[PDB]
RNA sequence: AGCCAGGAUGUUGGCUUAGAAGCAGCCAUCAUUUAAAGAAAGCGUAAUAGCUCACUGGUCGAGUCGGCCUGCGCGGAAGA
């Protein structure tokens, strides 16, 4: 999990999703791409 | 994708081929690799038969111009048309041994005489001799 | 199932052929001299592509094809090596005629409906390897 | 052929002109020839879209004011300092 | 790094930075980077941004810099009290008002100019926006 | 959008390299058969193989895509 102020899609399998008021990036291809805004 | 000017042009050309030809054979060709197609193309060019895959919507427009309007219903599912423009048959023949041999796809209905031809009984065209048999 | 490009009346070598299809279950000597046996008719020093076809019992068949376009274009330009920088450095000339010959050989191997199309493909190769058509 | 709908302005000066723009309108002016200048007000979105086509700046346009048609050409334009917006236009009677 | 080669005077009153910008149109290139906010651009900022946009286009096309840092900024160092003379000049800024076209560019496709100007803008302390040439 | 299928031929393009086959790197990026298929978008192999994308036919059946001017919010936000 990368935690930062600026979260983005890093590849075409990244998805932005909001969970519980928090913006996140989930990726089905590359675990390193997974982020939480914070 | 295909602008409207494109598709109009695609229709026009398929229609013009339809006027010159004498025997149309329609078949499914889904699930066949391009090599076996490429092989069928050399067999079409050889045998003077014009081959096209075209959108079923777009074919319905070509057909209606005459006299293939029976074929409408053959345009449900993946469609491959075969226009034997020089000589009749040979395509009807060619497609079936090619159909049988490759156990993929099927073959739908042919059409000669402005009469739809039923999948099974196409054996009529697929046994009509050479022109060039009456001698 | 493996594909090679082997020298006409030559076969067997280890870095060239041996290991390659040898590590698939193929009888080396058999293919060597069968290959040579049928490729005897080829001109000397024409590198010819062969598709080797092996079955579960290690037995095999093969098809011989016409030599590569790059090869015929190398020979037609009288050169040995294509450009290191094709279309930046030019390395020679084949006439439209030579193109056509190569095209008819490779026509035996093309997918072109006409002489012109095949020739255009061969031209495509000739361009790809910094040979000018002259 | 561009057709612009305009009404004559009832006011003038800074206050009136800023109130126009807060109301998604904007001032403009028509001058040239024998007649007196004609202060007008335009719909912003309608003219914004129009002037995004080079033709606007080179064709004879027609402004319609009280069901009268005035033939003009665009002459100068004041744009907002940094937004995609129009502050004012000069038309010269063609 | 930009700097006046010589000046009449070394030092300058703080002054103020009111008003809208002059030079608000793309007057040389095809595209421009325009200030939307107010503030000071230092010579190092202007340089950092010029580099970024110039990497981005692989030194193709052409680039114009419409601003110039001609205002000397002084500072007093640590452990010095107030007064005893005005500080020493340390660096140079350009005063920026809303609307100033900062950089222009042409000879590249719009898509690439927007990217290059995007990279450059990340170096600047004032919000900016992307602009295009206009007939009249 | 999803789902079915295709994604081919010259050819392992030329150079390089022990190998470099779309996929280390450099140059070229044409042409054919095409419904469509890049001298290849990413994974993969010692190099091949193998997966997948671009693209296209089919199915479905009425909406769908994302830039602009704007209102209010969200994260960015740790202290005795
Ligand atoms: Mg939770
Ligand atoms: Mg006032
Ligand atoms: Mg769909
Ligand atoms: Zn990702």
């Amino acid at each position: 999990m990368k935690v930062r102020a600026s979260v983005k899609k890093l590849c075409r399998n990244c998805k932005i999703v909001k969970r519980d008021g928090v913006i996140r990036v989930i990726c089905s291809a590359e675990p390193k791409h997974k982020q939480r805004q914070g | 994708a295909l602008n409207l000017q494109d598709k109009q042009a695609i229709v026009a050309e398929v229609s013009e081929v339809a006027k010159g030809a004498l025997s149309a054979v329609v078949a499914d060709s889904r699930g066949v690799t391009v090599d076996k197609m490429t092989e069928l193309r050399k067999a079409g060019r050889e045998a003077g038969v014009y081959m096209r895959v075209v959108r079923n919507t777009l074919l319905r427009r070509a057909v209606e111009g005459t006299p293939f309007e029976c074929l409408k219903d053959a345009f449900v599912g993946p469609t491959l048309i075969a226009y034997v423009t020089e000589h009749p048959g040979a395509a009807a023949r060619l497609f079936k041994e090619f159909a049988k041999a490759n156990a993929k796809f099927e073959v739908k209905a042919a059409a000669f005489e402005g009469e739809l031809i039923p999948a099974s009984q196409i054996d009529r065209l697929a046994t009509l001799p050479t022109y060039e048999e009456a001698i | 199932y493996v594909k090679l490009q082997v020298a006409a009346g030559m076969a067997n070598p280890s870095p060239p052929v041996g290991p390659a299809l040898g590590q698939q279950g193929v009888n080396i000597m058999e293919f060597c001299k069968a290959f040579n046996a049928k490729t005897d008719s080829i001109e000397k020093g024409l590198p010819i592509p062969v598709v080797i076809t092996v079955y579960a019992d290690r037995s095999f068949t093969f098809v011989t094809k016409t030599p590569p376009a790059a090869v015929l274009l190398k020979k037609a330009a009288g050169i040995k090596s294509g450009s290191g920088k094709p279309n930046k450095d030019k390395v020679g000339k084949i006439s439209r005629a030579q193109l056509q010959e190569i095209a008819q050989t490779k026509a035996a191997d093309m997918t072109g409906a006409d002489i012109e199309a095949m020739t255009r493909s061969i031209e495509g190769t000739a361009r790809s390897m910094g040979l000018v058509v002259e | 052929m561009f057709t612009i709908n305009a009404e004559v302005r009832k006011e003038q000066g800074k206050g009136a002109s800023r109130r126009l723009r807060a109301a998604n309108k904007f001032p403009a002016i028509i001058y040239g020839g024998k007649e007196a200048p004609l202060a007008i007000e335009l719909d912003h979105d309608k003219v914004m879209n129009m002037q995004a086509k080079a033709e606007f700046y080179s064709e004879v346009l027609t402004i319609v004011v009280d069901g009268k048609e005035i033939k003009v050409k665009a002459q100068d334009v004041q744009r907002h300092p940094y937004k995609p917006k129009l502050q004012h236009i000069d038309f010269v009677r063609a | 790094m930009l700097q006046p080669k010589r000046t009449k005077f070394r030092k300058m009153h703080k002054g103020r930075n009111r008003g809208l910008a002059q030079g608000t149109d793309v007057s040389f290139g095809s595209f421009g980077l325009k200030a939307v906010g107010r503030g000071r651009l230092t010579a190092r900022q202007i340089e950092a941004a010029r580099r970024a946009m110039t990497r981005a286009v692989k030194r193709q096309g052409k680039i114009w810099i419409r601003v110039f840092p001609d205002k000397p900024i002084t500072e007093k160092p640590l452990a010095v009290r107030m007064g005893k003379g005005k500080g020493n000049v340390e660096y140079w800024v350009a005063l920026i008002q809303p609307g100033k076209v900062l950089y222009e560019m042409d000879g590249v496709p719009e898509e690439l100019a927007r990217e290059a100007f995007k990279l450059a803008a990340a170096k600047l302390p004032i919000k900016t926006t992307f602009v295009t040439k206009t007939v009249m």
